[PDB]
């Protein structure tokens, strides 16, 4: 399902799915 | 960054965990 343009929410999400309760950092700017 | 790697071009599992805490 990560194999696949991933923008937005859509990204947010897939992070979310993945990272499990390890968590995650989203820089978009950066 | 995440957005060059994952929105403009495509994702990857390798790439996506690199962001994991």
């Amino acid at each position: 399902f990560v194999n696949q343009h991933l923008c937005g929410s859509h990204l947010v999400e897939a992070l979310y799915l993945v990272c499990g309760e390890r968590g995650f950092f989203y820089t978009p700017k950066a | 960054g995440i957005v060059e790697q994952c929105c403009t071009s495509i994702c990857s599992l390798y790439q996506l965990e690199n962001y994991c805490n």
